[PDB]
């Protein structure tokens, strides 16, 4: 699921079909997630919590 | 956080003063955050 992630990226000439996680391979066992103060501020963690907030927030409201 | 509660607020303020005076039309600004009470209805004894 870390593999199959792809992005596009203009590189000097062409398109470039080049996936994210390039240390990820078949033969990988670890990932590490790097930050200076903390995951919460470094935007892949920051977008979801702040959707899953506000979308929690509507479904108490629609609850009620 | 109010960030778009302040965006609404001040477009008001700029350009829509002879706007909603001319429909007698009554404005309510509320964030989730802060106006909890307001939004769901579950105001103190006070």
């Amino acid at each position: 699921n870390y593999s199959a992630m792809i992005f596009e990226t203009i590189v000097d000439g062409k398109l470039k079909t080049e996936k994210i996680f390039k240390e990820i391979n078949e033969h990988s066992t670890s990932y590490t997630f790097r930050s200076e103060k903390g995951l919460l501020s470094a935007t892949q963690f920051t977008q979801p919590a702040l959707t899953l907030m506000e979308k929690a927030a509507f479904e108490d409201l629609k609850s009620k | 956080s109010p960030t778009l509660a302040g965006m609404a607020q001040r477009t008001l303020k700029n350009k829509y003063e002879s706007y909603d005076a001319a429909l007698s039309l009554h404005r309510e600004i509320l964030c989730y955050s802060k106006d909890a009470k307001e939004i769901y209805y579950t105001p103190d004894p006070s």
